[PDB]
């Protein structure tokens, strides 16, 4: 419902994991992949965490190594930001920040 | 791949000891996440390490000693200048995240600048403000610090960061590397692209542990140490005798004393390579530290218009703060060219354009004024 919670859980097993990046991509009518929160994490060790226009507080990213997951809690959804969400892994090791390298997209 | 976790921190004032209570420094200090107060609840940044620099005065003016995080520092009675060191940020430095904090809220509990209009202005800032006295600094700083236009997490070859070693290993006592040294360090691992070699030093430079220039035109120093080669810098630029006007012949040792006469000279040749000063004659030093108005006025706009010593000047007229000339070209003209910090303006007295467009040509979109 309109500014409630919502735990999506993304899940990787086996995978380069070290050369790989996770980022959240919200787009539902065709709006060309836009970047939501992506976070580079290496156990707990966390390096890229950032956010885009909706910002901190209102999403929030983290991602647990117990079992290689990556969680993207919504709070204050506002409604018109209805939008489907894509996990996308980046793998290259030259140049941070990679968006473009968001090549093998998940599930 | 394996990533650097290094990052630097320049504190930008008009306070600098508030800002060090929270690492409990003469800029170039080092820390680790359990360092600092605050921010080392966090494990998502164990291990980083934190570099922080600072330094403040008025005729003090180094520009250079992303890649960093800029904490600009405010006080009630020095708001008026404030655009100053904001334009600071947004021309040299990089592309780095800003923190703006005030400090002293206790003497006026009352004032709050408006952050929103100075936050849409400035878009390296995004909301990350402080309104303490001597926390939401640590909070700030981590939200800063994992950013894409800042490099915390880069994930560069090992080879890297063992040639990064092995060259602070050599310029911690060395202090500055010849070219053919740094091709050998850079070949022991069999790197010799230009670009990659570029890169390299940039990341070195820019993380501020290994300095570098592209206007040194010098084969006895390629790269060189901060914490010597900037602190040289630091004592000539002021000594009290500096104050007065000009310097003596070659009495470097009374100002300075690791350091003797070979490094006297090198450093000698160094801040005539930084257009600071000029040799004049007979071991005369300048050290210069219509209507034209300039925001954010360039600290060193002067020290670089009074470079044409040879040229047009009275006798021995100089302010400090302006100087007076005398044209020796066709027929007999008598000026004057005089800066006021106060106002950010220059006034001029009656070639000097065409010096003044010179020296401000070296800035990126720094607007202009004329009247
Ligand atoms: N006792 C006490 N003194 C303070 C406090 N805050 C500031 N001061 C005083 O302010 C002075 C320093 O001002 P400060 O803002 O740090 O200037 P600065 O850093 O030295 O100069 P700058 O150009 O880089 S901004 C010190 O003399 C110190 O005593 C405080 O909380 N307690």
């Amino acid at each position: 419902q309109a500014g409630g919670s919502l735990r999506l859980s993304c899940a990787n097993s086996g995978l380069t994991f070290s050369t790989y990046t996770m980022g959240w991509f919200r787009q539902a009518p065709g709006k060309e992949r836009e970047f939501v929160a992506a976070i580079r994490w290496s156990g707990t060790s966390t390096y890229y965490q950032d956010h885009a226009d909706s910002v901190k507080g209102r999403f929030t990213i983290s991602r647990d190594n117990a079992k290689n997951t990556v969680y993207l809690q919504m709070n204050s959804l506002k409604p018109e930001d209805t939008a489907v969400y894509y996990c996308a892994a980046s793998r290259l090791r030259a140049g941070v920040k990679a968006p473009s390298e968001y090549d093998y997209w998940g599930q | 791949l394996v990533h650097l976790q290094e990052i630097k921190v320049h504190l930008i004032g008009d306070g600098k000891t508030s800002l060090l209570k929270q690492l409990i420094g003469l800029n170039v200090v080092t820390k680790q996440a359990p360092n600092i107060k605050g921010l080392e609840n966090d494990d998502e940044l164990k291990e980083c390490l934190f570099h922080f620099w600072d330094f403040g005065g008025q005729e003090i003016m180094h520009a250079s000693h992303r890649s960093s995080v800029y904490m600009l520092l405010l006080d009630s009675r020095t708001d008026s200048n404030k655009h100053y060191w904001l334009r600071h940020i947004e021309k040299y430095g990089g592309k780095s995240p800003v923190i703006v904090v005030m400090n002293k809220i206790d003497e006026n509990p009352s004032y709050n600048i408006e952050q929103k209009k100075i936050n849409e202005r400035f878009p390296a800032i995004e909301n990350r403000f402080h309104r303490i006295s001597c926390e939401s600094i640590a909070k700030s700083l981590k939200s800063a610090v994992l950013h894409p236009d800042s490099i915390y997490g880069t994930p560069l070859a090992p080879s890297w960061i063992k040639v990064k070693e092995k060259l602070v290993e050599a310029t911690t006592a060395q202090r500055y590397l010849n070219r053919t040294e740094v091709e050998k360090i850079c070949n022991d691992s069999g790197i010799t692209d230009p670009g990659e070699r570029k890169t390299l030093l940039g990341y070195l430079n820019n993380l501020g542990i290994v300095l570098y220039f592209e206007a040194l035109d010098l084969s006895e120093i390629y790269v060189l140490d901060p914490h010597w080669v900037t602190i040289g810098v630091y004592r000539i630029i002021n000594s009290s005798k500096t104050k007065n006007g000009h310097l003596n012949t070659s009495a470097l040792g009374y100002i300075l004393n690791t350091y003797t006469l070979l490094e006297q000279r090198y450093l000698l040749d160094i801040m005539k390579q930084f257009e600071l000063c000029y040799d004049e004659g007979k071991g005369l030093f300048i050290i210069p530290s219509f209507i034209m108005k300039y925001d954010y006025l360039p600290s060193t706009i002067i020290p670089r218009l009074m470079i044409a010593m040879q040229h047009q000047i009275l006798d021995r007229m100089q302010w400090r703060y302006g100087m007076v000339l005398k044209s020796q070209d066709h027929e007999g003209a008598l000026a004057k060219v005089v800066a006021e910090t106060k106002d950010s303006t220059i006034t001029i007295a009656i070639i000097i354009w065409y010096e003044i467009k010179k020296i401000n040509a070296n800035f990126t979109n720094l607007d202009v004024k004329e009247f």
